[PDB]
RNA sequence: GGGUAAACGGCGGGAGUAACUAUGACUCUCUUAAGGUAGCCAAAUGCCUCGUCAUCUAAUUAGUGACGCGCAUGAAUGGAU
RNA sequence: AGGAUAGUGGCCUACCAUGGUUUCAACGGGUAACGGGGAAUAAGGGUUCGAUUCCGGAGAGGGAGCCUGAGAAACGGCUACCACAUCCAAGGAAGGCAGCAGGCGCGCAAAUUACCCAAUCCCGACACGGGGAGGUAGUGACAAUAAAUAACGAUACAGGUUGUAAUUGGAAUGAGUACAAUGUAAAUACCUUAACGAGGAACAAUUGGAGGGCAAGUCUGGUGCCAGCAGCCGCGGUAAUUCCAGCUCCAAAAGCGUAUAUUAAAGUUGUUGCAGUUAAAAAGCUCGUAGUUGAACCUUGGGCUUGGCUGGCCGGUCCUGGACCCAGCCGAGCCUUUCCUUCUGGCCAGGACUUUUACUUUGAAAAAAUUAGAGUGUUCAAAGCAGGCCUUUGCUCGAAUAUAUUAGCAUGGAAUAAUAGAAUAGGACGUUAUGGUUCUAUUUUGUUGGUUUCUAGGACCAUCGUAAUGAUUAAUAGGGACGGUCGGGGGUAUCAGUAUUCAGUUGUCAGAGGUGAAAUUCUUGGAUUUACUGAAGACUAACUACUGCGAAAGCAUUUACCAAGGACGUUUUCAUUAAUCAAGAACGAAAGUUAGGGGAUCGAAGAUGAUCAGAUACCGUCGUAGUCUUAACCAUAAACUAUGCCGACUAGGGAUCGGUUGUUGUUCUUUUAUUGACGCAAUCGGCACCUUACGAGAAAUCAAAGUCUUUGGGUUCUGGGGGGAGUAUGGUCGCAAGGCUGAAACUUAAAGGAAUUGACGGAAG
RNA sequence: GAAGCUGGUCAAACUUGGUCAUUUAGAGGAAGUAAAAGUCGUAACAAGGUUUCCGUAGGUGAACCUGCGGAAGGAUCAU
């Protein structure tokens, strides 16, 4: 059955963004995956976005602008302490100067160059570059 | 989703599944099982003594043509008999029946070396003198 | 999807955007509700009564016109069944397999069927008592089925 | 002329042959209605015979376990358990 | 309840209950198991080790029992037994090195029967005695540090102003030896240092190699598939780059090789991070408990004020410091319908309440040694925790700091993931709501003590009043209902069909059968053939397909009955009831087993005629089990798509089956509609197919075998080179056959997958 | 207040028996592997000269043969 509404928008967004769409439609829509979206927003790897409501869990249309190479989820959603970032940076993203790694921390969810300014942790929750 | 669990609590499943499968990998049942402590005639051991028994010629192996020059030799700690090849060029005079040797593997660890069937120790000393300072004249057998 | 088949079918009903009654409706949140009763008291289950409530009355809804589900209604008005409508006719279809299975013991298909409806009776009963919509001590019973569907 | 063995019953000999010897998987030869199959055995059935090997004993023509060209074992004249 | 104990306690006793642990692995077994601090290797994650310098435990040949004492179930204390073992005058007596040294034995494997209390500390009545604790030296290539074996000129030549290749010099020095002093308890050694101490500076560097991997010979002699080498591939049969040697060269060097174990290499144990169509490996197929995992949804946004730090602007520069200004980053505090416990003294101190977690932050804790690391010229270094100052009747930096990490403790945060609440209201607030039922008491009227009403605090009981009084969507999750269907889905009866064989009647007459060719076989007693009739069992042709149904195995004549089922349609219903699943279940072709019934046809076995060198094989003719059925067993197949199940997404196209929804120059009802068929469009579900390769793969190939080093949607099972071997043994199921579970010894360098070229084929063109 | 005595308690050790565990002998039997390519044939690889293979059951000097039901990993993606 369906087991994480996230895997499937990542999914869907990766598989859109390496077919040259510019354009990918979501279902489910949930807090996690808007939450997510929006960080991935405000770094520039996607466009606007947009939520529609049918009375029921929703759908999102997202706009992609060809920056984004790949965005992925972290199953299961490891507990992360403050030294153990780095150990997850290093094996998820390209480089030490781009990219970010998305937690969920009590402070709310937040790549791991937020979560280091206001020094929190949480759990892992998925990758973007 | 690659046939193993993932879930945060499956750890006791993971824990459980690889200590199942590392039985097939044979260097970690060699160890646990303690087969050459039970089986080896080494019993675990890098060396052992023995008494020559007597001088055997065994035949190489195709494509080669040779005799290969061993000894049987009953080992002291246990009793048990196996045969050690005797290496160098004439090195089988040095080995006279009814003497102590010292024995050491081939280095392919309980397996035969080369195309000597059968053999997987090698003769390193006679009457408690190096088998290489006697073929290079640097010491003499004391009889 | 088909817990107890390899079917994949997504036929369903649709339940329209609009949460409000249609213009066109004129009765009101109470006559509905005697409505309800009358046809719960001639025996109808909450699916037969909400059949009957579109297809001749133009309730589409019962819940956007009263503000209740039918179901919630009969039990405001002491016409709740005891057993609960689905496991009831789960129940009942298994003692008709049952029965048909005494008089044909060679049919080796419907004693396959009947473990996977039984099966499905237990999953079902299970998730009732955890509600408590069935007492905790609440088993089906395979020789005393009959009498809860009698 | 045909059928029938849970009818009565029956169920073979001689030589050669494998980089020592022994044996004979193999081959030749006479011949039957068929040539003793599965099993079992010096057995209450083996003459030779107190057969040979092992075990049991100080010592065993006894006992048991093996072997089997078996004078003359063997399948409802039932075979083996 | 007692007894006992220093004391708690089934610790023991009496009486009484029947409990306690367990698939979250109890109990039992193994351990070549004392635990930990730690060690080795290590990108990360890990793997292996830890008898052994510190901490804790246990033991003193094996048990057991005790005395003394604060403390022992002590063994350099005792008692007894067992096992060893000593002296004996034969009556008796005395033992305990897993303390130090030493001996025997065992073994691959490990040092002196030395000196001393000078240091470190301990013990005693103690400034004084004692200490194989400890220190010192001996042996010590366990490991570790530094570091000699030569340097520089001149000629002669070669050579491109200088690098050497040789024969010619004078210098330098410690290895060693030694006066001596130092060192030390006394010595030894080190450190210093007179005299001695280097030309072949014989004061002489070794260990392995020179085909490849892998650095360095196609030199010379010897042997001739021998001797031997060779981890592996290989070398050796008369010019051996591989053996035995000489020369030369290579590598590391006071070290180098070998054996064994272990770590990396090994993404060949894979959590990070493997593989399962064909190389090893998806359970035959479904159900199913534990386990694992599980749709969405509940304070968001806005406004104002303010603190700090980054960049600068200011510049304010002797790299450095301030408001103002800009942005950025964190923290706040109020207001927005507003969570953030609540009272007294009055943010700290003194009371009353509190859904449970998981997670994460911070703090404390995690002994020293070890690790990382700051300082510091041990002559450098390994180390050590010292040391430094103009030379001191003394001054003076130090001996940091991180890491530990599961559990527990304190704390901040409230995302993520759980959990509880108000549905027969037994719900919440009334701070001073109105009464009623109780319970406890400071304080009196002070001359002390009795009397029960006010009183205050609970705690409840009823009434009344407040309130927006209280139930999240219905998931292109699931379950259920309902409506027309649709199927070679199942069961029980029932009805066909020709065929086969056998039989009865008939007709003729010489062969029939069978084969590549024949023969066995049947035939004038009429075979084969022909027509009619009948009986038995099977089996369901053609229709029949890249079509249908079923969980799979499987399912194909008609009709009736019985109970199921998918898909579709639905503005029906319930609301997470779900996905996958150890254990445990149902079904499971054929063959096979047991007992009845049937036994037409084929036909294991068997018998027979051919062929053949032989065929107890293929071929021919008969034939028993079997083939069919009823009751039970069996549980296996290349049970195959050699491809687990659930979910999402990624690309074009035309067909087709089922359902539904819109529509024709079409045929037909019936004359037309509400006929049906067909045609054209959509759609959901299936069985498949064609093209391409974005993508995957070793390739064959694949719309999944893609979305996999840019590696994580959930979950079950299986594999770890080839054999031995699905064997032995144990267990368990079976009547048996056998099924399920399932090794090891030993052996081996390949076995294997896909494709290419060729060769061959009693294959085609 | 000694020897000694009574009854308890802890209980070594021995004898017998049982059981567990670890080594080891054995007439004979039946395998596996290595060695050499000794005897008999030619089962597989080509349509391997009867296509091969799987399960099962019989038979047979040996490879193997045969029946029943499967598979193509076939020698046919097709009439
Ligand atoms: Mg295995
Ligand atoms: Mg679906
Ligand atoms: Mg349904
Ligand atoms: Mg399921
Ligand atoms: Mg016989
Ligand atoms: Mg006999
Ligand atoms: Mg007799
Ligand atoms: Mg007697
Ligand atoms: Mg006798
Ligand atoms: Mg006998
Ligand atoms: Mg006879
Ligand atoms: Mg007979
Ligand atoms: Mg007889
Ligand atoms: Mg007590
Ligand atoms: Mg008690
Ligand atoms: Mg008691
Ligand atoms: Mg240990
Ligand atoms: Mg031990
Ligand atoms: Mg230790
Ligand atoms: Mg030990
Ligand atoms: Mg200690
Ligand atoms: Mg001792
Ligand atoms: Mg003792
Ligand atoms: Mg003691
Ligand atoms: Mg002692
Ligand atoms: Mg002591
Ligand atoms: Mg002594
Ligand atoms: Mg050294
Ligand atoms: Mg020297
Ligand atoms: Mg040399
Ligand atoms: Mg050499
Ligand atoms: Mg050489
Ligand atoms: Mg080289
Ligand atoms: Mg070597
Ligand atoms: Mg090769
Ligand atoms: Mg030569
Ligand atoms: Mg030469
Ligand atoms: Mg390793
Ligand atoms: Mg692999
Ligand atoms: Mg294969
Ligand atoms: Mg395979
Ligand atoms: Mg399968
Ligand atoms: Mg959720
Ligand atoms: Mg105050
Ligand atoms: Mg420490
Ligand atoms: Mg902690
Ligand atoms: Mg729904
Ligand atoms: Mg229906
Ligand atoms: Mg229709
Ligand atoms: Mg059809
Ligand atoms: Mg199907
Ligand atoms: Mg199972
Ligand atoms: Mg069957
Ligand atoms: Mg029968
Ligand atoms: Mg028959
Ligand atoms: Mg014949
Ligand atoms: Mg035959
Ligand atoms: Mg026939
Ligand atoms: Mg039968
Ligand atoms: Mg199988
Ligand atoms: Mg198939
Ligand atoms: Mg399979
Ligand atoms: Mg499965
Ligand atoms: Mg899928
Ligand atoms: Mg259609
Ligand atoms: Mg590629
Ligand atoms: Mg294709
Ligand atoms: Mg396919
Ligand atoms: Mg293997
Ligand atoms: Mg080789
Ligand atoms: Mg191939
Ligand atoms: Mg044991
Ligand atoms: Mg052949
Ligand atoms: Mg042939
Ligand atoms: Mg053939
Ligand atoms: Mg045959």
């Amino acid at each position: 059955t369906r087991t994480s509404v996230l895997a499937d928008a990542l999914n869907a967004i990766n598989n859109a963004e390496k077919t040259g769409k510019r354009q990918v439609l979501i279902r489910p829509s949930s807090k996690v995956i808007i939450k997510f979206l929006t960080v991935m927003q405000k770094h520039g790897y996607i466009g606007e976005f947009e939520y529609i409501d049918d009375h029921r869990s929703g759908k999102i249309v997202v706009q992609l602008n060809g920056r984004l190479n790949k965005c992925g989820v972290i199953q299961p959603r490891f507990n992360v302490k403050i030294n153990d970032i780095e150990r997850w940076t290093d094996n998820l993203l390209p480089a030490r100067q781009f990219g970010y790694v998305i937690l969920t921390t009590s402070a709310g969810i937040m790549d791991h160059e937020e979560a280091r300014r206001k020094h929190v942790s949480g759990k892992i929750l998925g990758f973007v570059y | 989703g690659k046939g193993k669990p993932r879930g945060l609590n499956s750890a006791r499943k993971l824990r459980v599944h690889r200590r199942n499968n590392r039985w097939a990998d044979q260097a970690y049942k060699a160890r646990l099982l303690g087969t050459a402590f039970k089986s080896s005639p080494f019993g675990g051991s890098s060396h052992a003594k023995g008494i020559v028994l007597e001088k055997i010629g065994i035949e190489s192996k195709q494509p080669n043509s040779a005799i290969r020059k061993c000894v049987r030799v009953q080992l002291i700690k246990n009793g048990k008999k196996v045969t050690a090849f005797v290496p160098n060029d004439g090195c089988l005079n040095f080995v006279d029946e009814n003497d102590e040797v010292l024995l050491a593997g081939f280095g392919r660890r309980g397996k035969a070396k080369g195309d000597i069937p059968g053999v997987r120790f090698k003769v390193v000393k006679v009457s408690g003198v190096s088998l290489l300072a006697l073929w290079k004249e640097k010491k003499e057998k004391p009889r | 999807g088909r817990m107890h088949s390899s079917g994949k079918g997504i036929s369903s009903s649709a339940l329209p955007y609009s949460r409000n009654a249609p213009s066109w409706f004129k009765l009101s949140s109470d006559d509905v509700v005697e409505q309800i009763i009358k046809y719960a008291r001639k025996g109808l289950t909450p699916s037969q009564i909400g059949v009957i409530l579109r297809d001749a009355h133009g309730v589409s809804q019962a819940k956007v016109v009263t503000g209740n589900k039918i179901l919630r209604i009969l039990k405001s008005n002491g016409l709740a069944p005891e057993i609960p409508e689905d496991l009831y006719y789960l129940i009942k279809k298994a003692v008709s397999v049952r029965k048909h299975l005494e008089k044909n013991r060679k049919d080796k298909d419907s004693k396959f069927r009947l473990i996977l409806i039984e099966s499905r009776i237990h999953r079902l009963a299970r998730y009732y008592r955890t509600v408590a919509v069935l007492p905790p001590n609440w088993k089906y019973e395979s020789a005393t089925a009959s009498a809860l569907v009698a």
